[PDB]
């Protein structure tokens, strides 16, 4: 499915992030 | 022509292997890969338009398997959909592994996968950081005016459901109206001055109220009361950028209405930085998701 625009919502931060060893 | 399933098959056929293993695609193939991924360029805005989701990283510089550690955690196209903020060659080893594996994406799925240009994506930048002496030691000089010739094409910035604004560097004191960005023609090289050069070189700062002068000795920095009247007046809640190393691969600025990404952990091999990478969900929710070295 595409999410290219051809040429009310806000953001918001999740307070958890995941942290891969490498 | 171009067998694109090749390419990229032999591309992550050294997963796993001992970090350092090449791989050498033929002259024609990578010349094929900026040629087609040129007209894709032209094809799409200057100034994307993105949906959610998506996934948002920062600088690779040729850390070619800390690419692959990022699509392997974070989902191999089109399983999620990516937005490159830029600098992907030089400084690395496998500049050319990098570049061409992400423009190999951008062939395939060229709605679900993105790159902007960053300042690294500059013949007079990377002729001197190592893309240049890469692309002359594994191949010759023409395949690397062939790759300018490429990025001179690549789109400069990206806002995301109309919110989130995207671009390497940050903001610029000639940014007035976004159809100062849609009105730039490409190709195009990056100047030393203006909007062009501002939007993939300047950085945010603490200890600036307004415009400074940068250290880099191009572009300018900016505070946070910039950024404050710049998401105000174009009704936009946040900026993401890279440009700079940071420490946990993320790092907010301004009350996080400014964050900057980096996702080449051990930069340089210098640092003990970590790479992060931002999930943006449909409901604008933004996650991130670290790599440590
Ligand atoms: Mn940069
Ligand atoms: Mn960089």
């Amino acid at each position: 499915s595409s999410i290219l625009k051809p040429p009310s919502r806000r953001v918001s931060f999740a307070d958890t992030i995941k942290v891969f060893q490498t | 022509s171009l067998n694109l399933d090749s390419i990229i098959g032999r591309l992550l056929e050294v997963q796993g292997s001992r970090p350092g293993k090449n791989v050498q695609l033929t002259e024609n193939e990578i010349r094929g890969l900026c040629l087609k991924s040129r007209e894709i360029f032209l094809s799409q805005p200057i100034l994307l338009e993105l949906e959610a989701p998506l996934k948002i990283c920062g600088d690779i510089h040729g850390q070619y398997y800390d690419l692959l550690r990022l699509f392997e955690y974070g989902g191999f196209p089109p399983e999620s959909n990516y937005l490159f903020l830029g600098d992907y060659v030089d400084r690395g080893k496998q500049s050319l592994e990098t570049i061409c594996l992400l423009l190999a994406y951008k062939i395939k799925y060229p709605e679900n996968f993105f790159l902007l240009r960053g300042n690294h994506e500059c013949a007079s930048i990377n002729r001197i950081y190592g893309f240049y002496d890469e692309c002359k030691r594994r191949y010759n000089i023409k395949l690397w005016k062939t790759f300018t010739d490429c990025f001179n094409c690549l789109p400069i910035a990206a806002i995301v459901d109309e919110k989130i604004f995207c671009c390497h560097g940050g903001l610029s004191p000639d940014l007035q109206s976004m159809e100062q960005i849609r009105r730039i023609m490409r190709p195009t090289d990056v100047p030393d001055q203006g909007l062009l050069c501002d939007l993939l070189w300047s950085d945010p700062d603490k200890d600036v109220q307004g415009w400074g002068e940068n250290d880099r000795g191009v572009s300018f920095t900016f505070g946070a009361e910039v950024v404050a009247k710049f998401l105000h007046k174009h009704d936009l809640d946040l900026i993401c950028r890279a440009h700079q190393v940071v420490e946990d691969g993320y790092e907010f600025f301004a009350k996080r209405q400014l964050v900057t990404l980096f996702s080449a952990p051990n930069y340089c091999g210098e640092f003990d930085n970590a790479g992060a990478m931002m999930s943006v969900d449909e409901t604008l929710m933004c996650s991130f998701q670290i790599l440590k070295p």
